[PDB]
RNA sequence: CCCAUAGUAGGCCUAAAAGCAGCCACCAAUUAAGAAAGCGUUCAAGCUCAACACCCACUACCUAAAAAAUCCCAAACAUAUAA
């Protein structure tokens, strides 16, 4: 069979979640880690990398990496941190077309996008999809005057949410 | 090329605050003390209320005359409230609380002694009536199903229903009327007392014209 | 029973009509194979090879590809079109190289083809590539 | 040799 | 009709589909309009299960009914064909329409009983131990209401429980 | 108007009749004619 | 597929189709020949292979399959359905393993 | 224990700069380039929502992709309930 | 099996057939979805 | 009957929440396939459905049972023209 999961950079980890799955197929889970560390190492650590398992019946394996995902590239390009809780509602982060297509540039690179033969225009078309699933939004023109604004009225809204969320675990305490 | 079609909208729909079925009191407010004779003419005949659709669209239609004490209607309520989706979904009764007061003699108890104590209240239901209303964001097959399991449960003949399948019933009993090429009508017969048959018939018969016997509706008479 | 009343052809057919007019009139190396059920990976494989080349891979339906075949010049391909099949199109003919690629998988049968409004047998596509 | 009315 | 023939040589197992004869429908028809066979013979409600020359055009070797799409009958005859084939099996006027037995097989004597309008199945049927009272008394179905609406040339119409 | 269909594989080489009367012009033609042609293809094909 | 993907081509050792596209009457071949070039029969053996040979010589299709004993199976395809050709098969198939083990 | 690494804030930068789309650490981040060097195709995109049934082409893919879609999701109501 | 008076069937390979002269549910992946009509 | 690749383990919550404990969105690649309708997994895997292709399953959606005690209970019958 194969096996695909998404694994940090550089810090793979012999236990679990991943641990138990090499487990119950067999192969070595101390290899894996040897292995992709090594492989990823150019990599900045902690960027989630999607990564595909191919099992022999000799229970050998031969990793496979991607690209990494559009949600790690949409919050980097935005600043933003964590996604937001509310899509549609609330509006975390702003990004341009010009990041979108640099992202779309080295995202069409990977195996999915790639064994298709499709044009950059189908990429980023599903790019815009996925930062509206963060509550990201996309915009034209986008000057450091108002992208410095929007995130100073963004830390109100995060503070508020802090004292409404707060007021909620004081509140279960007391239950 | 399968050929794909278009589909309604519901957008248009609004949904109310409670949408979900309210709580049904076993008695009234305030008890009655005046004991109240048997009156099973409020469950015989045809409806003259709540036969028509007001706010939903489809509903559960009595197809005979009965009563309905508390254990009915929580077994509709629950039953409904739990299968139906509150966000794209509402409900509402058709049908008033309990209130006809329902007396019993105590057990062992021979004939006579003056009459028993109220011990549950009723609430009569005749033919043609609808008892829930439903409606919303939804087709009829999706409700279909559990208003089906509902109108099962119910002491009397009922059936669920949408605003196009009650007027094709409709339509289609008055269709039967028409094309009928037998030449001898109970109506007939009974208006102009042919055979001295008002000798075995009721006064309600001039009316019912055969299509009810008691309690019971007969749909296949015309 | 009376007879039943026509129907409006649905849009999509209309607009395949105009793909498929594109399909012959655009490119000249035309070969059709039978679609064998090949896993979607080696069928995206295969395809992707077929795409470092310029060859494309259609797929259009037989009951609205027949129809445009009847009334054609392309009328005697029509036998060719019983069941699943693909279009295999190029502006350049460029045989030799798909021919190769179809030799991994024995049991992809290459049925025929039209290249430049000529019609060809396979053992034609294994001449006109040598 | 069959008539409208003829059956079998 | 198509025919299939299995030839050994040499270990070698060949197998081959051969057209026969087949044959063609009379000339003629009295009612053209007609929609199945049926109707285009005027032979609508004025056939029974002891018509054994038509029924025998819609059944296979073995005694088999054929499939719809084939003969051309509508569902309300191809039903009533089906169940008067079940009675002719049953009264012994298909005996050349046997089911095929495999190499090896003798069939017991058994009870010869003559019968004829089997509704049901013979072992599939028990006894009626308890007939009831007049009122609310158990039949026994002879013939089939598939075939209620032919034509009768009586004044008693068809009794169909005994 | 409709393609003619693919000759057997094993059938003898039949070559289309447009081109038969191609190749008899050719032999009509003299070798000085036939010369100055080829080199106006000659030049026209590169 | 299903049908002929729960027996396997285990003691199959190779398969052959020949076909002429252009004649009317190899349905019933391409038919048979989708099913068994399908990722569920072939996986069942790797080793068995199957091969389609394409001809354009007015001939007869023909299914030739070689089986490890040695036994050859030989269906014209020309009278005959996929359903017919694939439970012959299968047949063969099913006696065919029973004999070798 | 696993987080994602941290992100700067820094609006000048951001603009300038697209801070994701580098990942390697010998590497630099991508500077945006002008307007004009850009294709043409890229800033008539749908920013949007999506455009409903009665605004596309009936004679286009995208039209019949939505209509088959909203009957996919008919199909998903029907069955929930049984 | 069990007496029905309304059989269903409770999985894919559940299969009605009637025989006896009454309808019977086997089933071979399940055996206790078998059900006898009553 | 047939068949199933992909952005992506969507976001948030969560020890974990990967189509399927909850809330928000429900956009998009490919000719074609729901940010998932029903099972399933501690979480994942895994099996179906709606999709394409193929070509005609080219259905019905109107009703579901029955047992007592002395011994079942007229015998019988489907086809010769309403008397
Ligand atoms: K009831
Ligand atoms: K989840
Ligand atoms: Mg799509
Ligand atoms: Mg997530
Ligand atoms: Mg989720
Ligand atoms: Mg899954
Ligand atoms: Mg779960
Ligand atoms: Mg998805
Ligand atoms: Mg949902
Ligand atoms: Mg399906
Ligand atoms: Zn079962």
């Amino acid at each position: 069979g194969v096996i695909r999961a998404i694994v940090r950079a550089g810090l793979a980890m012999p236990g679990p979640p991943l641990g138990p799955v090499l487990g119950q197929r067999g192969v070595s889970i101390n290899q894996f880690c040897k292995e992709f560390n090594e492989r990823t190492k150019d990599i900045k650590e902690g960027i989630p990398l999607p990564t595909k398992i191919l099992v022999k019946p000799d229970r050998t394996f031969e990793i496979k990496i991607g690209q990494p995902t559009v949600s790690y590239f949409l919050k980097a390009a935005a600043g933003i941190e964590k996604g937001a809780r509310q899509t549609g509602k609330e509006v975390a982060g702003l990004v341009t077309l010009k990041h979108v297509y640099e992202i779309a540039r080295i995202k069409a690179q990977d195996e999915a996008f790639a064994l298709q033969d499709v044009p950059l225009s189908s990429v980023v078309r599903s790019i815009i999809g996925s930062a509206r699933s963060l509550g990201i939004r996309v915009v034209k023109d986008l000057s450091s005057e108002e992208l410095a604004a929007f995130q100073k009225e963004r830390a109100i809204f995060l503070a508020a949410q802090k004292e409404a969320d707060l007021a909620a675990q004081e509140e279960a305490a007391k239950k | 090329v399968k050929t794909l079609l278009p589909v309604p909208s519901f957008e248009d729909v609004s949904i109310p605050e409670k949408p979900k079925l309210r709580f049904i009191e076993r008695a009234p407010l305030v008890p009655k003390v005046r004991r109240e004779p048997k009156n099973l003419s409020d469950i015989r005949g045809p409806s003259t209320e709540a036969t028509e659709f007001t706010e939903g669209n489809f509903a559960i239609l009595a197809l005979g005359g009965g009563y309905l004490h508390w254990g009915h209607f929580e077994m509709m309520r629950l039953t409904i409230n739990r299968s139906m989706d509150p966000k794209n979904m509402f409900a509402i009764w058709r049908v008033p609380a309990p209130f006809k007061p329902i007396t019993r003699k105590s057990v062992g108890h021979r004939m006579g002694g003056g009459k028993g104590a109220i011990d549950h209240y009723v609430t009569p239901v005749k033919a043609g009536r609808l008892v829930v209303e439903m409606g919303g964001r939804c087709e009829f097959e999706e409700v279909q199903g559990f208003l089906d399991q509902v109108a099962h449960k119910l002491p009397f003949a009922a059936k669920a229903v949408s605003r196009g399948t009650l007027e094709k019933m409709r339509k289609d009993q008055e269709e039967r009327e028409r094309n009928n090429q037998n030449p001898w009508t109970f109506e007939r017969i009974a208006t102009a007392n042919m055979l001295g048959i008002r000798k075995v018939l009721s006064p309600y018969d001039l009316t019912h014209k055969g299509k009810y016997w008691g309690k019971f509706y007969m749909p296949k008479r015309v | 029973s009376p007879p039943s009343p026509p129907q409006e052809e649905i849009g999509l057919i209309r607009l395949l009509r105009r793909e498929i007019a594109a399909v012959f009139q655009d490119n000249r190396m035309i070969a059709v194979c039978q679609n064998v059920a090949l896993s979607a990976e080696d069928k995206l494989l295969m395809r992707h090879q077929l795409r470092k080349h310029k060859i494309l891979m259609k797929v259009f339906p037989n009951q609205v590809l027949k129809p445009f075949l009847e009334d054609s010049k392309y009328q005697n391909l029509l036998p060719l079109f019983v069941g699943h099949n693909m279009l295999l199109v190029s502006e350049e003919p460029k045989v030799k190289e798909m021919v190769r690629i179809l030799r991994t998988v024995p049991f992809l049968p290459l049925l025929g083809g039209c290249i430049d409004d000529t019609i060809l047998s396979r053992q034609g596509f294994i001449n006109y590539s040598k | 040799s069959y008539l409208p009315g003829y059956v079998p | 009709f198509r025919e299939v023939v299995e030839t050994q040589e040499g270990k070698t197992t060949i197998i081959e589909g051969r057209i026969t004869a087949t044959p063609k429908e009379s000339p003629n028809p009295p009612n053209p309009s007609g929609q199945c066979p049926i109707c285009r013979w005027n032979l609508k409600h004025k056939y029974n299960y002891d018509d054994v020359l038509l029924l025998s055009q819609f059944i296979r070797p073995h005694g088999g009914m054929l499939p719809r799409k084939i003969t051309g009958l509508c569902q309300e005859e191809h039903r009533k064909i089906e169940e008067c084939v079940k009675m002719a099996h049953r009264a012994g006027l298909l005996p050349n329409h046997r089911p095929r037995l495999p190499e090896g097989v003798v069939p017991k004597s058994k009870p010869q009983l003559n019968r004829y309008l089997t509704r049901w199945a013979p072992g599939s049927v028990k006894p009626i131990y308890k007939k009831g009272p007049r009122w609310n008394r158990v039949r026994m179905p002879v013939g089939s209401p598939l075939l209620r609406d032919n034509v009768c040339y009586s004044r008693t119409p068809w009794k169909l429980y005994h | 108007e409709a393609l003619a269909g693919a000759p057997l594989d094993n059938a003898p080489k039949e070559y289309p009749p447009k081109i038969q009367q191609l190749v008899q012009d050719i032999a009509s033609l003299t070798l000085l004619e036939i010369s100055d042609l080829n080199e106006l293809l000659k030049k026209t094909l590169k | 597929a299903a049908a002929l993907a729960r027996l396997g081509l285990r003691p199959v050792k190779q398969v052959r189709v020949q076909f002429c596209p252009f004649e009317k009457n190899v349905e019933s071949t391409r038919t048979f020949l989708q099913t068994v070039s399908s990722e569920k029969v072939r996986s069942t053996n790797l080793n068995c292979s199957v091969i389609a040979d394409v001809r354009h010589d007015g001939s007869e299709p023909c299914v030739d399959v070689l089986f490890g004993d040695g036994h050859r199976l030989i269906m014209r395809g020309a009278h005959l359905t996929a359903l017919e050709m694939l439970t012959a098969f299968a047949s063969h198939i099913r006696a065919r393993d029973a004999a070798g083990s | 224990a696993l987080k994602d690494p941290d992100v700067c804030t820094d609006p000048v930068q951001l603009t300038t700069y697209a801070m994701g789309v580098n990942i390697y650490k010998e590497g630099q981040d991508v500077p945006l380039k002008p307007d004009a060097e850009y294709p043409e195709w890229l800033f008539e995109m749908n920013l949007g929502p999506p455009k409903t049934l009665e605004e596309l082409d009936p004679e286009s893919r995208e039209y019949w992709r939505r209509l088959r879609k909203q009957n996919i999701w008919r199909h998903n109501r029907l069955s929930k309930n049984k | 099996f069990k007496n029905k008076t309304v059989l269903k069937k409770r999985c894919k390979d559940c299969y009605l057939v009637k025989r006896r002269g009454r309808w019977y549910v086997y089933c071979k992946t399940h055996p206790r979805h078998k059900q006898r009509q009553m």
